[PDB]
């Protein structure tokens, strides 16, 4: 079949380059052009670039000062090679094959995560977050774990180990300053909680960090 | 650069319905050696986009038939005849006539349901958090639909944006419905100049906001 594996890194400094190796399989570098696609939250989908199967390219005007592309047909390697990388540059980076003619030979690398940020690996602080002291009682009490400053991604929380599934929301971290923040909420019958323990699990394997928090009343 | 206007933005469906996405480009998609090449991409989360339909019309390999791509010149629509579970994510249209190739911001397909209010939890900041100098106040908004969603800070009744972080969950796969963190970080020094702390949520299901608060002095 058709397959694109794409290798590179997952972190780039403010300011270094970003390469990444797309290799390719089932089709023939000679035969078809491979375009270079990234993908961010704030700006959707943006065409980068393309090396045609005779070895011309064409580049996103916007880039043709930072962005080379460029190929071994016999290893089926395609090079992407992007120079001074900013905090907005950072995007899942694909290799791809586009403006298709067949039914068949078309395919996507599965895509390379790049955050580009001079963040050193940094643990998370844990807080618990227990309804105020003058909160109304509801037949349904929500907590929470706030996991602050930490660096690089991602975080894993879970609640009592495992014990804790239905009614949880973890949300997608964000950036504060050079570093992330997420938060994750449970919600239980108030009738089990204080009496039943309720503890935040949080993992961040970047750091080696397993950091158990009980929510207790305030 | 030619600019592809999708329409709409995100596209509530029951499964069963029709379903129809357009895509306007800025000028002509003309051929190149007898190609136009205008594709639809459905891309579903955490996964590459995979292509639907090549050549405006051309259903790609394994794409069944309830899909159907049309149009020409600067007006084009992808069209589901009859929306599975399978359908749902967000769908790209992209031209390769003019370079820079270029695609369309996207149209999210989502399920359809009952409207529902978020429910609103705000949570004072932690005394260990406190002991660090930090005060983080954090409000929780969940499983609310539709999407659409505002959230407004007030501290001792004046409007508060500085230090405001959001973030929103996506659709549900049990429920279909939205959640959302709304957090707001101060120093310790400035928490304390305040009584105070108050999270609105605006929503569809209200013409009133839904207010959650608690007073630093009483806690
Ligand atoms: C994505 O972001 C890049 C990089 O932008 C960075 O973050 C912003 C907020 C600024 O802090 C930048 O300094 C960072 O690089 C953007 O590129 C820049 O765009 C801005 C215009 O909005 C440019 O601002 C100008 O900077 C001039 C300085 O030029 C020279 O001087 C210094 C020497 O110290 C050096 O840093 C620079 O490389 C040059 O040698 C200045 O004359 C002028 O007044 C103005 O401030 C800036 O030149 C660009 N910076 C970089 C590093 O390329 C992208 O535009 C942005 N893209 C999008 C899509 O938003």
């Amino acid at each position: 079949q058709v397959q694109l594996k794409e290798s590179g890194p997952g972190l780039v400094q403010p300011s270094q380059s970003l390469s990444i190796t797309c290799t390719v399989s089932g089709f023939s570098l000679t035969t078809y052009g491979v375009h270079w696609v990234r993908q961010s939250p704030g700006k959707g989908l943006e065409w980068l670039g393309v090396i045609w199967s005779g070895g011309s390219t064409d580049y996103n005007a916007a880039f043709i000062s930072r962005l080379s592309i460029s190929k071994d047909n016999s290893k089926s390697h395609v090079f992407f090679k992007m120079n001074s990388l900013q905090a907005n540059d950072t995007a899942i980076y694909y290799c791809a094959r586009m403006r298709i003619t067949t039914d068949w030979f078309a395919y996507w690398g599965q895509g390379t995560l790049v955050t580009v940020s001079a963040a050193k690996t940094t643990p998370p602080s844990v807080y618990p977050l227990a309804p105020g002291s003058a909160a109304q009682t509801n037949s349904m009490v929500t907590l929470g774990c706030l996991v602050k400053g930490y660096f690089p991604e991602p975080v894993t929380v879970t609640w009592n180990s495992g014990s804790l599934s239905s009614g949880v929301h973890t949300f997608p971290a964000v950036l504060q300053s050079d570093l992330y923040t997420l938060s994750s909420s449970v919600t239980v019958p108030s009738s089990t909680w204080p009496s039943e323990t309720v503890t935040c699990n949080v993992a961040h394997p970047a750091s080696s960090t397993k950091v158990d928090k009980k929510i207790v009343p305030r | 650069d030619i600019l592809m206007n999708q329409t709409p933005l995100s596209l509530p469906v029951s499964l069963g319905d029709q379903a129809s996405i357009s895509c306007r480009s800025s000028q002509y998609i003309v051929h190149r050696n007898g190609n136009t090449y205008l594709e639809w991409y459905l891309q579903k989360p955490g996964q590459s986009p995979k292509l639907l339909i090549y050549k405006v019309s051309n259903r790609f390999s394994g794409v069944p038939d309830r899909f159907s791509g049309s149009g020409s010149g600067t007006d084009f629509t992808l069209k589901i005849s009859r929306v599975e579970a399978e359908d749902l994510g967000v769908y790209y249209c992209f031209q390769g006539s003019h370079v820079p190739y270029t695609f369309g911001g996207g149209t999210k397909l989502e399920l359809k349901r009952a409207d529902a209010a978020p429910t609103v939890s705000i949570f004072p900041p932690s005394s260990e958090q406190l002991t660090s100098g930090g005060a983080s106040v954090v409000c929780f908004l969940n499983n609310f639909y539709p999407k659409d969603i505002n959230v407004k800070w007030k501290i001792d009744g004046s409007e508060r944006q500085n230090g405001v972080l959001n973030s929103w969950t996506d659709q549900d796969s049990k429920d279909s419905t939205y959640s959302m963190s709304s957090t707001l970080t101060l120093t310790k020094d400035e928490y304390e100049r305040h009584n105070s702390y108050t999270c609105e949520a605006t929503h569809k299901t209200s013409t009133s906001p839904i207010v959650k608060s608690f007073n630093r002095n009483e806690c």
